[PDB]
């Protein structure tokens, strides 16, 4: 027995492309008719968006689905690694639930850690989430992101009813679709940051946005379990665990603890690691990507 | 100035030194607009001169009820998960004195073609001719990336910290704490 030569998994999580208005604060439940950001040319010419002179609040919203079936593989050629694969995620599945890594996920649309540069130097971060049914709203949740620190995996009952709400998405007991709203308060005229293109800016028609790509990538900033240090905090999800910006990887193939070797370790040879790893490993598969050769 | 804190950029993975430093640069200056006075002094203990890097750390030099009132500000909400804290404790003895100095360049002709012909109603060639594109001076000083507020624009400030000197002399400070003419206290 050994690994496929194909073996790809689809993303769970799927988020949307984020998109940016404005407005004043305490105008926030009336915020739907909000006018969007309009991203403008200046002088080399730079595309930068603003808000306007009379609003303070930048709102973004986007809306996440919480699919399941975590374990399933969308390619593989091998059938006894399909099958040994898919007994492991059920042994996991059966020992504990989905709910540490959707505590971690709730915890991260708790805070708005998808507001990359538009939450650092913010005054007050607000994050309204709504479970959504049928067409009509079906559970809201409101959230101080400021409350909730980017370090530390607090305990909260409105968030333990929404880390279960999205364990139960994840086991596939039902169809979880979320709509995510955050206030952040900047003030007036000030810049905000939207994605930038291949300087230009990432623009739905006639708004700026964030792209989904970026909000997924904020939304699994849980992996902290990497051997170097823990004072830093969570990182996301990788496969040789690193980050484009400092420029350096934990989980280095040559100690024992990157996604791969203890996939190989867990799978083929029933080498079981710690129940930590074990949770980086499901969440590296519900992140989903290419594998095998 | 007596008393120091010492505030140190915590290593972050999501953003970088340099963006953590200009962004706590940015809030410093809007701190020390929101203060005024001119007896408010900054350092950086971490320079390496090879690199022209800045290193990690942020040195404030006033009075203990200066750096006090300076804690409990909005000038570090939403910043305290991103940085680690010090005291405000006594300068040691005995230390070396230098400056903070900002050093800017006439490395944009444009600039000079536009004063050159706003001043004097010259052309375009004659601006030319009367200086060339050679006058661009480069550098090798750290330096903090900064915005603008009202009207928006982006630039590099760069820092150049002065020779050793044994004693300081008096002297005020601008609201980015670079110095005109006071000295901080070096180690």
């Amino acid at each position: 027995l050994s690994t496929a030569s194909v073996l790809a998994f689809e993303r769970k999580l799927d988020p949307s492309d984020a998109l940016m208005s404005a407005g004043a604060w305490a105008q926030r439940d009336a915020s739907q008719e909000w006018p969007a950001v309009t991203v403008r040319e200046k002088s080399q010419t730079v595309d930068v968006a603003n808000l306007p002179s009379d609003a303070d609040t930048l709102k973004v919203r986007f809306t996440l689905r919480v699919l399941g079936g975590a374990g399933t593989p969308s390619a593989c050629n091998d059938a006894a690694y399909r099958d040994k694969l898919l007994q492991t995620v059920a042994t996991y599945v059966n020992e504990q639930g989905f709910a540490e890594l959707a505590r971690r996920y709730a915890h991260n649309l708790a805070n708005a850690r998808f507001l990359w540069r538009n939450r650092v130097g913010a005054e007050a971060v607000e994050v309204r989430i709504n479970h959504i049914r049928q067409g009509e709203v079906a559970r809201t949740w409101r959230f101080d992101a400021l409350a909730i620190g980017l370090r530390d995996f607090k305990a909260d009952a409105e968030l333990d009813a929404l880390a279960e709400l999205i364990a139960s998405g994840l086991s596939g007991s039902g169809h979880v679709l979320l709509e995510v709203v955050a206030f952040a308060r900047i003030g007036d005229g000030q810049e905000v940051f939207p994605s930038q293109e291949l300087k230009t800016l990432y623009s739905v028609r006639d708004a700026a946005a964030i792209h989904s790509q970026k909000i997924g990538n904020a939304l699994r900033t849980i992996d902290t379990w990497y051997p170097d240090e823990d004072g830093l905090g969570p990182i996301a999800v990788e496969p040789y665990g690193s980050v484009t910006s400092q420029g350096k990887a934990y989980r280095q193939p040559k100690q024992k603890l990157d996604f791969y070797t203890l996939l190989d370790n867990w799978v083929l040879r029933d080498e079981a690691p710690a129940v930590e790893q074990q949770h980086y490993v499901i969440a590296n598969l519900i992140r989903g990507g290419v594998f095998g050769e | 100035m007596d008393h120091y804190l010492d505030i140190r950029l915590r290593p972050d993975p999501e953003f970088p030194p340099a963006q953590l430093m200009s962004v706590l640069f940015g809030k410093l200056h809007q701190a020390l607009v929101a203060q005024g006075g001119d007896r408010i002094g900054v350092s950086f203990p971490d320079l390496d001169e090879s690199r022209s890097r800045l290193g990690e750390r942020l040195r404030i030099h006033a009075s203990a009820d200066d750096l006090r009132a300076l804690l409990a500000r909005p000038w570090l909400e939403g910043l305290r998960d991103h940085l680690q804290f010090g005291e405000p404790a006594v300068v040691p003895h005995p230390t070396p004195y230098r400056q903070v100095s900002r050093v800017q360049a006439k490395s944009n002709p444009e600039r000079l073609r536009r004063r050159l012909m706003r001043r004097h109603d010259l052309s375009e060639e004659e601006a030319r001719k009367r200086i060339p594109d050679t006058v661009a001076r480069t550098l090798d000083l750290p330096f903090v990336t900064l915005r603008s507020q009202s009207t928006g624009q982006h630039f590099r400030l760069f820092i150049r910290h002065g020779p050793l000197q044994a004693t300081a002399e008096e002297g005020g400070f601008t609201c980015y704490g670079l110095s005109k003419g006071g000295f901080v206290p070096w180690f």
